[PDB]
RNA sequence: UAAACGGCGGGAGUAACUAUGACUCUCUUAAGGUAGCCAAAUGCCUCGUCAUCUAAUUAGUGACGCGCAUGAAGGAUGAAC
RNA sequence: GUGAAAUUCUUGGACCGGCGCAAGACGGACCAGAGCGAAAGCAUUUGCCAAGAAUGUUUUCAUUAAUCAAGAACGAAAGUCGGAGGUUCGAAGACGAUCAGAUACCGUCGUAGUUCCGACCAUAAACGAUGCCGACCGGCGAUGCGGCGGCGUUAUUCCCAUGACCCGCCGGGCAGCUUCCGGGAAACCAAAGUCUUUGGGUUCCGGGGGGAGUAUGGUUGCAAAGCUGAAACUUAAAGGAAUUGACGG
């Protein structure tokens, strides 16, 4: 992938993470 | 590698230079980096000048110019042909085209 | 020039170059004696004087502050101090 | 700001002889100068130098005779005893037939050969060969 | 270089190597002195003193032609000014800008060359307090700077 | 403002002559000289028109005369050569009275 | 009571006879009290002066406007609101001007006004944060406060 | 010593009326009950009566200012406006 | 260059000369006929102004309107307190021309 | 014009074990329910399935989601009460 | 309007031409390898307010300095909050085309935003992918500012001053050309030189490629996120500069 969009989909990915431990 | 010493640009002692867009596609280039042609054309073709004078009032009149400065951004410069891919020696000199007067 | 002759550098260079670069510093500026029209006494002014000098026997003024020298109101008349 | 007034001296010293000129100046003067480039004019690497005097600190005007290496110098000025000169000199010197480390010491500043003859340590100053 | 500006500027003045007075100058050493004393109850900082002896009456260096300087026969008479020349200088800078300031909010500009001066006065405080020209307490206090300058 | 109540707007353009001996590529002038070459072909501008009339206003601007002495004026700061007065607009008229355009018209 | 703008009471000289005359203005913000403020055509502008809209200029801004000429202050009184006196016609004595609304209104330029903006400020950019405190304030007004859907 | 480390005066509404809330009227409160220095005896003594009414207790001076600051910064750009239009009219 | 100069001759005339400060002393220096100089802060009110600038009438003396208010005053005399009046007994500083 | 009332789809095939279906076909709508949330005070089937809690749980909690018939001026959270 | 179209607007006068009005943006050409600013950045006129480099100085103080963990100020754009305003452009969204499909590129419309005020955020290929202070080491022609000196031309005036040119010198800048100074893997660099002939002072910072700027903890923030920041495991290369060939819608 492109790096931005690499850092994009782990941005993605870590607010869902904390999302998930949050609802915890 | 670095391709360009001045990095394709006027940029010197600046930090920023405002943008302009490209006369072709509206492309936001910064002004010290676009392609710049000031055409100075007449406002009528040379094949209907000798018209434009018989049907002419006037006996003295001076046909008027057309002033047009025109900003490219490199990419429609490039697909325009007004600029040209150079050798690794010839991309180093400033000389304008010869205007090829005779 | 390999062989330039540091140690005794003639006055044209030593006048061309820097105050502070220089063999040995010397000041550009000097003293001049100023005489006003119209009076007998003599000033003594700075070249390059920051002020406006006034005589003190004549509401006159003898120099204007300038950016480098001093510029002598006209009519006075002026001369060097030593050299 | 300029903190090592020897070390830019010989820097210069250095430069203008790579270059090939045949007189330097160096525009800070000083003792440790005066005695550094008498020590090397006295082992003939440098020729007269003449001292311009000023009110300020003065400069000096060497004739460099061509001679010369590396001037260089060790900015901090370590202690440096007897047992370490062997050490310091087959560090810094091209080898033992020739080449100098001027080392201010308690008898004033000399070279280490003199050092060692009248048996005394002292702060390294810098080398020349 | 500048102490804070991207500067390296050279203009100086070239003191010449000549200490001794000129002998055109009929100015004696106590004549200075009272034109001095003169001088500084008008109120003039001994540098103006110094400007204005240099540009009018000829004389070059008050402490070639009396062996003394300007700062220490103030001194030495007892009219020498309570805060030395530059810090008196850097405060009153300091006062004029926070007062540009508390009108012009956006002024960022202002705002950075104020702490750049406010660090200029606290380093030459630092260094007279050293010196002990200044009291071993003293200290620049914006709110009440103003009263001390102009 | 004319002396009958027309008020005009003047726009003038001047541009920076090099000299015929330059070897310099550009002639630029300075911010002040730029600044006192302005203020000067404003107040060059305004006396032509305060203390006169639109007739004798517009018989004048016909040759362009006030450019002219505006450019007369400005050569001891720095020299221009193409001075104009680029445009003028109407602003407010008075009243239109029709015996003033019948003497502007006839006698 | 009731409203955020505060009221200047004012008291003037009666022209005819020997008494004094005290009126109630909604206080145009920045006056104070022991000021002078001037009411009539050749009045000066400044904030508090009471000056028809017609003598005014053409970007001046004002306060307790007339809707007819002749009543008193009817437009732009309720706190921190001012009118815009827009435009002029010499000729059929009209002026328009910009309400608080946005609206564009045509008005005698007789009509009066109080040069200035009405105080009592951003009154509504603090949050009321209490039923209790919108109780307090709808007391004072009428009885409309708790409004059942 | 410190009391509060971000609340300062809303902290007498306790966990109410929500964070964003209180941080709003905060600066409100704060404004609304500070002591505006007098602008006709210089003493720092012209505090709020009521809303809009601005009363000094040294010189007696009521002013009327905006609801929660002396003055409005739209009623200063006001009489600006209106000092220039002033100057404007007449010659 | 108005304003910094009468701030550096007012400066001046503390620390050099005899002045005194408030509303009440520059009244009695006045009546008392040895008030060289009287500054107003235009902060001074109406009534006060009016009414010093009659007594320095009847007793030939200049009056200065400071372009400051009382706090700007007391600053300029470099005091901690607003001074609304003020009066020079004698400048010591050219501040009045002899 | 939806912070108006309100509404927000089907049927087939398809991945090198099976199983799903990223993908592909069509029919159709005014648009086909998005972000979220869930056997929830909203899930018939149902005492759903898995885990945890118990010796044993149609209860509770956590998780899953083709959800008969969840869902955005109301959804989802979050201290204090 | 486009490659071609179509969505769209149009006998209700669309487009076009003319005269006005209103609003909000934006300051073309002049505009440059020009200037200023610590950077970000800064371009209509005029006024006010403070600030500043360079220059000139035979002024003053006399080492007061350089770099700097912690801490602090500012910090494009986007984004967030509150209030105004909202012309144009235009994330999201809708539609028309194109296509095998087309959630796009193209076209029409259009929300947030783009504008101003106040408060957050602290990130950019925030670049010279290049720390600051100091010294030395080639040539040349220019340019900007200041100063100094000179044949002359020009502006008025009666002459010098003072401007505009011309010829130079000095200092501080933006740079450029050239060179077997030298360096470098080379591209290239008068600094990226004065480095095995290795030491001027000082700050930050890298240790094969991935995992990973991830997990967790802490801390900052309204949020988005920012700062600090692993390990297990995996891998024999990944990369840089140049050369030849092949290929290029
Ligand atoms: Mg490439
Ligand atoms: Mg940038
Ligand atoms: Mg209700
Ligand atoms: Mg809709
Ligand atoms: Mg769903
Ligand atoms: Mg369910
Ligand atoms: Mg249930
Ligand atoms: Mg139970
Ligand atoms: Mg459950
Ligand atoms: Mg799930
Ligand atoms: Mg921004
Ligand atoms: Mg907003
Ligand atoms: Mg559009
Ligand atoms: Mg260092
Ligand atoms: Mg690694
Ligand atoms: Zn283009
Ligand atoms: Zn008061």
């Amino acid at each position: 992938m492109r790096a931005k969009w690499r850092k994009k989909r782990m941005r993605r990915l870590k607010r869902k993470r904390r999302k998930m431990r949050q609802r915890s | 590698t670095k391709k360009r010493r001045n990095n394709g640009r006027a940029k010197k002692g600046r930090g920023h230079v405002q943008p302009i867009r490209c006369t072709n596609c509206a492309r936001c280039v910064p002004k010290d980096k676009a392609i710049k042609k000031f055409v100075i054309r007449n406002i009528v073709e040379a094949a209907a000048v000798r018209d434009i004078s018989e049907a002419s009032v006037f006996d003295a009149y001076v046909l008027p110019k057309l002033y047009v400065k025109l900003h490219y951004c490199v990419s429609c410069a490039i697909h325009s042909k007004v600029v040209r891919n150079r050798s690794r020696e010839a991309r180093k000199d400033r000389t304008p085209p010869p205007r090829f007067r005779p | 020039p390999l062989a330039k002759d540091l140690l005794h550098p003639s006055p044209e260079e030593e006048k061309r170059k820097h105050k502070k670069k220089r063999l040995v510093q010397s000041p550009n500026s000097y003293f001049m004696d100023v005489k006003c029209p119209g009076c007998y006494k003599i000033t003594t002014v700075f070249s390059h004087a920051q002020t406006v000098v006034l005589c003190v026997g004549c509401s006159t003024v003898l120099c204007q502050p300038t950016g480098g020298k001093a510029r002598l109101t006209e009519g006075c008349s002026f001369r060097r101090k030593q050299h | 700001v300029r903190m090592n007034v020897l070390a830019d001296a010989l820097k210069s010293i250095n430069n203008a002889e790579k270059r090939g000129k045949r007189q330097v100046l160096i525009r800070p003067c000083s003792k440790v100068i005066v005695r550094f480039l008498t020590v090397m004019m006295k082992h003939g690497y440098i020729g007269e130098f003449e001292i311009i005097d000023d009110h300020r600190a003065g400069k000096i005007v060497v004739n460099l005779t061509g001679r010369l290496n590396k001037c260089g110098v060790i900015s901090p000025r370590f202690d440096v005893q007897l047992k370490d000169l062997e050490k310091w000199q087959n560090n810094l010197l091209p080898s033992r037939q020739f080449g100098f480390i001027v080392l201010t010491t308690s008898a004033g500043i000399m070279d280490h050969e003199e050092a060692r003859r009248k048996h005394t340590g002292g702060k390294i100053l810098g080398f020349f060969f | 270089g500048r102490m804070h500006a991207p500067g390296k500027g050279l203009s100086q003045s070239a003191l010449p190597y000549r200490r001794s007075v000129p002998t055109w100058l009929k100015l004696t050493s106590d004549d200075v002195k009272e034109q001095i004393y003169k001088l500084a109850k008008k109120g003039l900082t001994p540098s103006q003193i110094g400007v204005i002896l240099r540009d009018s009456h000829g004389v070059a260096q008050v402490r070639f032609v009396t062996g003394n300087k300007i700062l220490r026969i103030l001194k030495s008479k007892g009219l020498a000014p309570d805060l030395p020349e530059d810090l008196y200088h850097l405060i009153k800078k300091a006062v004029a800008v926070r007062k540009h300031l508390e009108r012009n909010r956006k002024d960022k500009d202002a705002k950075f060359r104020l702490i750049l001066i406010e660090s200029r006065i606290h380093r030459l405080a630092r260094y007279y307090k050293t010196k002990r020209v200044l009291p071993p307490n003293w200290k620049y206090e914006s709110s009440t700077a103003s009263a001390l300058v102009a | 403002k004319t002396t009958d109540g027309y008020l005009l707007r003047l726009f003038c353009v001047g541009f920076t002559k090099k000299r015929n001996n330059q070897i310099r590529k550009t002639s630029y002038a300075q911010h002040q000289q730029v600044r006192q070459i302005r203020k000067k072909m404003m107040e060059i501008m305004t006396r032509e028109v305060q203390t006169n009339d639109l007739k004798e206003v517009v018989n004048k601007l016909i040759p362009d005369s006030i450019g002219k002495d505006i450019e007369k004026a400005c050569q001891s700061i720095y020299p221009l050569h193409d001075v104009f007065v680029r445009k003028v607009k109407m602003l407010k008229k008075p009243k239109f009275e029709l015996g003033k355009l019948m003497e502007l018209h006839g006698e | 009571p009731g409203r955020g703008a505060p009221l200047a009471k004012v008291v003037f000289r009666d022209p005819y006879r020997f008494k004094k005359r005290t009126e109630l203005f909604i206080a145009a913000e920045g006056i104070h009290t022991g000021q002078f403020v001037y009411c009539g055509k050749k009045a000066q502008l400044n904030i508090g002066n009471v000056l028809p809209v017609g003598t005014m200029p053409e970007g001046t801004i004002v306060c307790c406007l007339e809707e007819k000429p002749g009543d008193r202050g009817k437009l732009a009184r309720a706190s921190g609101n001012y009118a815009t006196v827009i435009s002029h016609n010499p000729e059929t004595k009209k002026t328009r001007v910009k309400l608080p609304s946005g609206s564009k209104k045509v008005i005698s330029s007789a009509n009066r006004a109080v040069v200035g903006v009405v105080a009592g400020g951003g009154r509504i950019d603090k949050p009321i944060l209490k039923a209790g405190r919108a109780y307090h304030k709808y007391k004072a007004k009428r009885n409309c406060w708790p409004r059942v859907r | 010593a410190k009391r509060t480390k971000k609340v300062g005066i809303v902290g007498k509404y306790g966990t109410r009326y929500g964070a964003s809330l209180r941080k709003m009227v905060k600066k409100i409160e704060i404004s609304q009950h500070a002591k505006y220095t007098c602008s006709f005896c210089g003493k720092t003594k012209m505090k709020r009566r009521a809303v809009g009414i601005w009363h000094c207790g040294s010189c007696m001076k009521t002013v009327a200012g905006g609801a929660w600051t002396y003055n409005t910064t739209s009623a200063v750009t006001v009489k600006s406006a209106i000092r220039r239009l002033k100057e404007l009219k007449d010659q | 260059k108005s304003l910094e100069s009468i701030n550096s001759r007012l400066q001046l005339v503390m620390k050099s000369g005899k002045y005194v400060l408030g509303y009440k002393q520059t009244l009695k220096m006045i009546r008392q006929g040895k008030a060289k100089l009287v500054i107003l802060a235009n902060n001074c009110p109406a009534l006060r102004k009016s009414e010093i600038e009659y007594y320095a009438m009847l007793a030939k003396t200049g009056v200065h309107h400071y372009s400051g208010n009382n706090i700007e005053l007391g600053t300029a005399c470099g005091k901690y307190y607003r001074v609304c009046t003020l009066a020079i007994i004698d400048p010591g500083d050219s501040d009045i021309i002899r």
